[PDB]
This record gives C-alpha cells, structure tokens and sequence, in this order.
C-alpha cells in the first residue's frame, strides 16, 4: 500500500500600509498579529 | 463511475456505482490501474 502526501492550500493575507496604519491607530488593534492568529488558527482548525 | 449495465444501489436503475474500498489512486505518477467489480443488478445482486 502507498501514501502520497499532497500539497496544501495557501492561507495568505495582505497587510496593506494604508490599512495597517489607520486601523492600529483608531481602533488600536494590531494588522500583523490579527491576521496571523486567524491564518494560524484556520489552518488548524483545517486539519481537524 | 458508471458502466453500460451498471446498478445504483443509490437509485434502483441504471445509474453510478459509488465505488467504495477499490478506488484507484496514482500508483507511481502516471499509472492508475484498478480491478473493479460492478453490481449488474441489485434484485438477482449480479455483478460484472
């Protein structure tokens, strides 16, 4: 019996200069860390 | 897949066999061989 291992899907997302700058500054929420916990906790919930 | 006297099992005529434990998968990189039993019919259970 084989097993082949595929490729995955690519979880991405664009971090914007305009976008990162006014929404750290009003709302004071992050754009590198709120996206990547989403990224992070989306693929992982993919494999289960 | 689906032969030219195939049974469903799914419906009761001429329809797809939703093969299941013979599904033929990429063997090494370009061959797919596969032996597949087929039920003929679901009433007589005659298989090809």
């Amino acid at each position: 019996k084989d097993v082949v291992i595929d490729t995955a899907q690519h979880i991405e997302a664009t971090v914007p200069l305009e976008v990162i700058q006014d929404m750290k500054a009003t709302y004071d929420i992050d754009g590198v860390a709120r996206l990547s916990e989403t990224m992070s906790q989306l693929s992982s919930q993919k494999v289960d | 897949a689906k032969w030219s006297d195939s049974f469903d099992e799914r419906t009761s005529a001429a329809g797809f066999v939703e093969l299941g434990s013979n599904v033929v998968k990429l063997q090494d990189n370009d061959t797919l061989v596969g032996q597949i039993k087929y039920p003929t019919n679901g009433d007589g259970e005659v298989e090809t």
